[PDB]
């Protein structure tokens, strides 16, 4: 995460963090059930064997409230593509349920029609992640958040080198400073409804971090919705 | 104007049944007797962040 805010105590529950064998972390997630977890496709690439940590803010030392859980079943969408990042998502479910506590909690998952017209239609998201501070650096050591405005879908595509397809939206700044970065791949974008979280987009891509004319681009979790609740059973 | 207007009063999810506002909470919530609000079933529902 480029500038934003640190994610001080209780204020983003739902962050979780792969990690691969040398416990260190390459991408987020966002925590849905005691069982599930979302991240992007991409990041399964990132990896051969990794685990999922829940209840992180400083990847330091360990405080006690941390959790480490071994992935039983990896779920990745079959239309993944590298070459267009589209359907860039997957879901993880556990070997065993994440105790929610302090720092850890569930995003909710909201129906699709609402989503799109009372949440997709706020000004703002939130994202989340221990990615870069820059685009140029090592991960951050610290759980870090930061608002992004939704952005103008034809805007977008207007100032995007890549085709923006149905299954992508953009949030973030024109040129102001601040926007995700390497590593916070995966992760949850959420947003606020009457003091209530709810899942709406997964970090996908950017060209470069925060660049002036450029958007960070999240995966539409509205497109998948069906397949997220299908996944969560299977 | 239902749902569009202020989300039809409704805590979470707000429908249309028959041109009337018809109000739905997420896995975890219960709907309240006002048909409008979303009371959670445990300690930890989805979508609150944790300040204790
Ligand atoms: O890895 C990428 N970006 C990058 C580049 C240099 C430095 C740092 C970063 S970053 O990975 O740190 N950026 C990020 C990641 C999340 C968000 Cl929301 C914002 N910025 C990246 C990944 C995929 C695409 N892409 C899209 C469509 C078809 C083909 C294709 O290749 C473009 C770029």
């Amino acid at each position: 995460i480029v500038g934003g805010q640190e994610c001080k105590d209780g204020e983003c529950p739902w962050q979780a963090l792969l990690i691969n064998e040398e416990n260190e972390g390459f991408c987020g997630g966002t925590i849905l059930s005691e069982f599930y977890i979302l991240t992007a496709a991409h990041c399964l690439y990132q990896a051969k064997r990794f685990k999922v940590r829940v209840g992180d803010r400083n990847t330091e030392q360990e405080e006690g409230g941390e959790a480490v859980h071994e992935v039983e079943v990896v779920i990745k969408h079959n239309r993944f593509t590298k070459e267009t990042y589209d359907f860039d998502i997957a879901v993880l479910r556990l070997k065993t349920p994440i105790t929610f506590r302090m720092n850890v909690a569930p995003a909710c998952l909201p129906e699709r029609d609402w989503a799109e017209s009372t949440l997709m239609t706020q000004k703002t998201g939130i994202v989340s992640g221990f990615g870069r501070t820059h685009e140029k650096g090592r991960q951050s050591t610290r759980l870090k958040m930061l608002e992004v405005p939704y952005v103008d879908r034809n805007s977008c595509k207007l100032s995007s080198s890549f085709i923006i397809t149905q299954n992508m939206f953009c949030a973030g700044y024109d040129t102001k400073q601040e926007d995700a970065c390497q590593g916070d791949s995966g992760g949850p974008h959420v947003t606020r409804f009457k003091d209530t979280y709810f899942v709406t987009g997964i970090v996908s891509w950017g060209e470069g971090c925060a660049r002036k004319g450029k958007y960070g681009i999240y995966t539409k979790v509205t497109a998948f919705l069906k397949w997220i609740d299908r996944s969560m059973k299977t | 104007k239902l749902c569009s207007l202020d989300n039809g009063d409704c805590d979470q999810f707000c429908h249309e049944e028959q041109n009337s506002v018809v109000c739905s909470c997420a896995r975890g919530y219960t709907l309240a007797d006002n048909g409008k609000a979303c009371i959670p079933t445990g300690p930890y529902p989805c979508g609150k962040q944790t300040l204790e």
